[PDB]
């Protein structure tokens, strides 16, 4: 899967992070999660599911897919949300894929 | 939930690091190894259903890895022989929050261990 | 007041043609009806009744969250009439997460799976009493057909596999006389996945078609005889596979011995047979989900290997529509045996996030040897009109 | 166990007496009781039983909005006892909009119409099995009876229409035996449109009154030899026509060989049956809405063209309530055959606005030989109380 | 296959419980029927309930104004004896009055409806209707609102036409397989005979009706089924058992005339023979239809104005609503043995706390053996209900 | 035809699952009724499911204060083993205690009504009430609340009146077609004998009771239907199977006398014989009625005091609630076959979040083969309900 | 030309105007299938009501229709300056026959 | 949504042919209606057919001049007006119904409106 290198936004807007594959990565399945891990720290998941949330989670991040693309959108661009955020696809055959990373930055 | 400590190591060695779910029975969850290289993004070993006793590997760590299980205990055992200079990372244990089923096959990855880093050396 | 024998021969058929529906899901939104999956519909001598494993809740309930899991101890067999809805009268014949059952002419038998995963339990329950029960062989998920068994002149052949569902697993077939395992056999032949088999008659032995969790695609096939209590087994040579994951079929293939490798993974529960050297079969439409569902007969698919000529398509259910699991049963008629196939159409969770439940409809077709026509039968069910 | 033959004189008739009620309206507001459409009533041996085609959803439900639709995916036949109410423990026998359902003494014959409006299925289903099944032989919309269908000797008729409501439509006539169509025969005669019939024995055949929707506000009338298979057709000679879009008592005619043209556009379902010269019918008070439901006997109406001498008038359902479709079953007694009529209270949209669902109830009368007296038996249902 | 009845009768020291349908108490969480005036009537193999009841539950819109009697959606309802009138019911035929009896092949439901000034009873026999009758006195054309009683395929109905506070024109059909054979009008002494329960005394039935117009006693009907001849006379008690009656103390009867002791009105109710006492079941209270008691008075079906009492069994308490009542035979292995039913009317006219009007049942058989003392009252808190 | 139960027992290895009543969990979307105190018996053609219900539903308002087992509304309920108790049921009789036999032709029901101090008990058969007595020591007359032999016709009902702290008249009643044949009083060492599990052992019946005077080991009761002999004796296995009870290293059980071993109040239970060996249920917790196991004890129906444990079941976890337990006996082809039914409570007096007190069914039946582990409690939210 | 209606109608933003549209017996009478529709200048005709009192999704709810006897009516409350159009009257004849009524030609002011 | 043909000028005495095609999903059950607007005049119901009967209806004015044919496949109406004269200048709407034919929907109800075409006939 393909993840943008960086991005960067201010405090209180709203942010979208993609992730893009092929049709055997994401487009074909609804499997796609999302992943928040900060410096130092262990992966999180934050979403499930394309548009499921985990218990605990903020209410902010809402993912969604369409087509090929799944998009993550960050909505009130806190200072907690810099972190790197890791896509994952179920391959087809018991098999799991990941992105690259994105490294969010809040200024 | 536990994992083992950071192991120092020597190229051409092999280690061993464990994961143990604690909080109830998880033999029928599905548990997983990632790593990931100081910088670089996360890789997908493979995973495990500790009951089925039967490993998937991704393409790239196959003849590598070594997944093995113990149901009653809950743990899992990653073994990774011919340890190579650009195998030094950190390894994550993470299970599904769901039981296998129908509608649940897919390797999920919702509860995360803390991590172990092994550092192939001289 | 005799056992059965299916001693006849199969009827001509051209296609299939609707028989039967049961709008749950509908009927749920402002009725009493049970949280239900894996249904399959067997007949007796006289009538045809419909099977299914319920989650011990109702739909408007608060039990219903969660439900997306497959062995509760809550989970029974849920028994009824053909047409009639599972509501608050149904009989729930046994405790069973996997659960199968044939008619012998004399009485119903019923085969429940429950227990712990680690540890399970299977009972059979033949006229209304406990007879024998099996444990775990492998100390795996003890699974069954899910559909109805071949109750021929007294023996039940019952397929259970015990194992991984990505591996190899220890799949035995029993042979059952009024409640008693009389004999256990090995699966034995090219086949090294099987699960969930969809079973009819072919006088005087067994056909079954089951689904390959493991390497893949086309659908094993196990033929088991039940005097010399023998198994062989192959795959389905119809080129066009049957497996909810499959390739394009452009870029499918199916040999008659070994998987073909082709988007092995998981699978559905499924169905064909044969029409001498014809196979009728149906399939989800998608290839990657179970959405959608046809039914097509392919020329030389039981003799020739990986033969993609396709014939006499029906849609039961469009693209657009979430289809589930299906599967085969045979209905004696006046002269030969007809061919009927169930369908369920799943609602509720892991695709749609409005509802917190997951349940199911079912939709039975039967086969004819006369004209029909084009149609669709969804469960068509409003998702933002239920609880 | 013996097939019924209906060989039996057709017992003196001097009015009809009140027989069942089923307040379904009035019950599905504190209640879970189906929506339904185009009901009937046919015998066994033993019983009677209703038959409903049902919306495959509950009154108090969302999936009740919009259920003015009359050919739906969704539709299944209903089946009950007479006199128990369609509530969730119903059974569908069939997925149909159309449907006809009779008993030869042995078991139940139901003929089913489903699918699309270019190319429908009609699956005919005997003893609980699929037996047959056609399609569309003008790919307009294949119709039935919607009432109950008559078997002499084992052998069925069903009349079935495929063509245009407005034209001239193949109306075809099915002589069944044991679900398997041995015979079909074109229809013959002066009829132009035939639509809806109510049949009834009159032995040794069947003679149905049927609806014309092309240009006939009377009523055609089919013969069937169902030894010869052959088919004859005429109308009826009662001046008082029978139809619900008809002109006024003093300007209708109806001379028993051509369609009178005189607001034959439409109709309702019908029935009339003959006494000797004389005929019994049943038609609505109102002459242009189906409002009210009076049955009468109109003296040599059905010998003597144009004949307006009426006795013994029973007003069924009064003025201000709504009725609907109208069917007629026979019920053989101790020494003859005995004539019943249901008759349908349409309640829901397109006259009622305050609700948004559309459903039904049943009166049934039988006719008696004794004396009766007056009444009067709406639906009854508040429309204001309603979900 | 027909009955006869030909068993002689079982010796009866009281009365035992034998079942309970809590309906009024089920209706407040489930959908339950609005009924009134049930009655059970037994087949050769089991005991079914019978109820007249509006097209209507109980959580319905429908049940204002229920308090009406004769109805066009009103309807007979059947069930197992035991199993509550929920929405999988049978409505047999349209009726604001009905009696149903088996004749050891089928069921006879007579079923009355249409208007006051013009009546249609209709004879429902095997499921079939096969007999129709018309008012003749162009009344309310009444029936027994029990069990009627078949004795070698001959079925025996009382129905009454006229006036509940005059004369009335009641007459006795003789029905064999739904068919109308004999009409007999009404001999004797009685002046006002009304929702008659009737039982089989060998050869001839004998029934214990109501009077509405001038006797607090009841009437009694004996009725020949052979000649098909009508006698009459009251209830030799003293101690009367219509519900508007006059204290134990001035009560009185003398077996021939009405005693015009406050007999303007009734109540449905029964009374058998043991020889030449008389099992009677009488409500509580002498004005109000509340409380219900059993009891045996000696010399009480031979000896005029016999006031002496024994075997006493308080079946409902004073303090909580009864309704009719009314016997039905039951075949044993030996005798013929009584049982009765008794309505428990909730709802309004009463108790103004809620807008509808149902009953409940609770049915006792009689026995050979001992017993001991309770309550059965309908027992459903009214500040609980729809 | 009678039953005889003529063929010998069945060969136990252990027990597998058979049926299971989610009627706590249907109760919170439907209309289902408040039960207690269920038993399993079944008929030549199937199996039955009997509960005692309190005349109301759960989501109802009458669901207050349920917590009262002997109530006037209180009514013996019949279903098809595995169909939950919806408003379709059939009330068979009104009745706090309840009893329900085949002999093979049809149903023999014991149900007792009235005042404590004056009860009465009928006995129902073939649909139709037989019999009828009363209490003879003016107590609480009780019954087994399961289901018990008939044998050739003569089924033995075991009856008690007295005190449920002392001495109490304990009577086992004979009835052949729905009448007492005989009477006998009950005669042996053991001094408590209340509700009992009986099962056929050819030529006789075998009950296993409790004891909520002075004893924790399950008292035997052993009668004699040919002659109507009675004799009594304790369970000889040291690992006593009353609730109340101390922990296994110091239970103890000789078979002679009560232990006066925290004898206090006691449950429903079970135990039977497999030679010398006993196949006996119990709770897991041992003060209160949470969990439920069932294991052999190897000498425990001959040695007294015997602790050898095998073959041991969780059938109900600890942690979760359950209740009484009885024993009933199925017919096969050439043994009869023991089963066992536990009562799984949910409601109040333990948990408080609720006004209710309702209960489900678990049922389990021996097998010769092999089975697994597991655990099938109610699994309802107790806070996902009225 | 079969149903009658008004040839011109005007009024005031704010009040309300209704329309008549009257016939015989085979017109509005019995038979309630009685539509209104509404045309701007230029531009294709717009149901504004069907079955005499239905109103489809998407017309404001200030336009009613009602039926007394032989005369349908269109109630327009609180007018505004887009009510400006051709009002006509339709209704089912018998016999698969659909009759329309001269236009009003409603103006406010 | 129904397409309409384009505008077509003509002599008198000649035939012209109008299209109309719903494009929305499968309207063959449906009742489509053809209405002519004279300019300046009012409208009038020239007749309507339902594709799948094939069964076309007229006005009593309009019988033995207007034909209406149609494909079910496609959806789509055609209506073929011959000998033009010099009042058959007007501007042409095919309507359809909302629902489709019933028992309770058999007269032609005209909901979703077309665009119109003009034809003009001088010359």
């Amino acid at each position: 899967l393909t993840q943008p290198a960086s991005l960067s936004g201010s405090p209180g807007q709203s942010i979208t992070i993609s992730c893009s594959g092929s049709s055997s990565d994401i487009g074909d399945y609804n499997y796609v999660s999302w992943y928040q891990q900060h410096p130092g720290k262990a992966p999180k998941l934050i979403i499930y599911d394309v548009t499921n949330r985990p218990s605990g989670v903020s209410d902010r991040l809402s993912g969604s897919k369409s087509g090929t693309t799944a998009s993550l959108t960050i909505s009130g661009l806190q200072a907690e949300d810099e972190a790197d955020y890791y896509c994952s696809s179920y391959g087809g055959n018991y098999n799991l894929v990941f992105g690259g990373g994105t490294k969010l930055t809040v200024l | 939930l536990v994992e083992s400590g950071a192991e120092v190591k020597k190229p051409g060695s092999s280690v061993k690091v464990s994961c143990m779910a604690s909080g109830g029975s998880f033999g029928s969850y599905g548990f997983s190894w990632v790593r990931q290289a100081p910088g670089q993004g996360l890789e997908w070993m493979g995973g495990i259903i500790p009951l089925f006793d039967t490993p998937n590997y991704a393409q790239k760590f196959q003849g590598r890895v070594t997944i093995t299980a113990d149901a009653s205990t809950s743990t899992v055992y990653m073994e990774l022989s011919s340890l190579r200079s650009e195998d030094t990372a950190v390894y994550y244990c993470a299970r599904d929050s769901l039981p296998y089923g129908d509608q649940n096959y897919y390797y999920g990855m919702h509860v995360w261990g803390q991590g172990t880093t092994v550092t192939v050396s001289s | 007041a005799e056992y059965r024998n299916w001693s006849k021969p199969q009827c001509n058929i051209t296609g299939f043609a609707p028989f039967s529906k049961d709008n749950s899901i509908r009927l749920s939104a402002g009725g009493d009806i049970w949280v239900t999956r894996e249904p399959y519909v067997s007949c007796d001598p006289d009538k045809c009744y419909q099977f299914a494993l319920g989650q011990g809740t109702t739909l408007n309930n608060g039990h219903s969250n969660d439900t997306v899991h497959d062995r509760t101890p809550y989970r029974t067999l849920l028994m009824n009439e053909l047409g009639v809805p599972f509501h608050l009268g149904t009989k729930q014949v046994c405790i069973a997460w996997s659960s199968s059952s044939c008619h012998d002419g004399k009485a119903w038998l019923h085969v429940c799976v429950t227990g712990d995963d680690e540890n399970a339990t299977a009972s059979f329950i033949y006229n209304g009493r406990l007879v024998d029960s099996i444990g775990s062989w492998s100390k795996k998920i003890l699974r069954t057909q899910e559909s109805e068994c071949v109750c021929i002149n007294g023996t039940c052949t019952v397929v259970m596999t015990d194992g991984s569902a990505s591996g190899k697993a220890d799949t035995k077939i029993l042979f059952i006389e009024e409640g008693k395992i009389v004999h256990t056999s090995p699966l034995s032949g090219s086949a090294q996945h099987v699960e969930e088999c969809s079973c009819y008659p072919r006088y005087p032995g067994v056909r079954c078609v089951c689904r390959d969790n493991w390497k893949g695609s086309n659908r094993p096939i196990v033929d088991i005889n039940v005097k010399d209590y023998s198994i062989v087994s192959s795959y389905v040579c119809s080129g066009l596979v049957g497996d909810t994951p499959r390739k394009n079929d452009s870029s499918s293939s199916s040999h008659c011995l070994d998987p073909n490798n082709e988007e092995g993974g998981h699978g559905v529960k499924g169905w064909a047979f044969d029409d001498g050297n014809d196979v009728w079969m149906g399939r989800t439409i998608s290839e990657k989900l179970r959405s959608g569902y046809e039914t097509f007969k392919v020329i030389e698919g039981w003799s020739k290997p990986n033969s993609k000529l396709q014939i006499n398509r029906q849609v039961i259910v469009d693209r657009g529509n979430r289809s589930g699991y299906s599967g085969i049963f045979s209905v004696e008629g006046k002269s030969c045996i007809n061919r009927c196939f169930y369908v369920e159409l799943i609602r509720g969770r892991k695709q749609e996030t409005e509802v917190l439940w997951t349940s199911n409809s079912i939709v039975v077709f039967c086969g004819t040897s006369g004209t029909y026509g084009t149609g669709s039968w969804p469960d068509g069910a409003d998702i933002n009109l239920m609880p």
